[PDB]
């Protein structure tokens, strides 16, 4: 189903940096609490690693080191990564991202882009 | 006007 992700990549990638930097305070809020900072959307969320541990930081806990891999040692424990993150995501009441996990690791950006905006939408106001 | 919409809610 097309959204407004696909008006963006295809016909207002001048509006794409605004996206991006906005996103990136949003994720930073967070991450920052851990001493973990993001500059580049794309590559930095392909492990799983910075996603899972978001996941935990919006619910306000630490993630368990061992429900994941810390360092993904191929493209199958990064896949595991990003669908335990997406699991997350459905247990907090949030509706399932439009995004295959494999497009996240393969540095789908309008992919990255609506899982991280769907984070954004309904944690919006958590300090 | 969907996309200005997102764009406006990303900026608020």
């Amino acid at each position: 189903e097309r959204d407004a992700f696909d008006t963006l990549f295809d016909h207002a990638p001048d509006k794409l940096s605004v996206v991006k930097k906005s996103l990136i305070t949003f994720v930073n809020k967070h991450l920052n609490k851990l001493n973990l900072e993001v500059t580049e959307l794309e590559t930095q969320f392909a492990d799983g690693v910075y996603l899972v541990l978001l996941m935990g930081l919006l619910e306000d806990y630490f993630v368990p080191l061992h429900h994941f891999y810390l360092t993904p040692e191929s493209f199958d424990q990064k896949v595991h990564n990003v669908s335990f993150a997406f699991e997350l995501m459905l247990d907090g009441g949030l509706k399932k991202p439009k995004a295959r996990p494999e497009d996240v690791v393969n540095l789908d950006l309008k992919s990255t882009l609506r899982v991280l905006y769907n984070l954004f939408t309904k944690y919006k106001n958590v300090e | 006007d969907d996309l200005d919409a997102l764009l406006a809610d990303l900026e608020s």
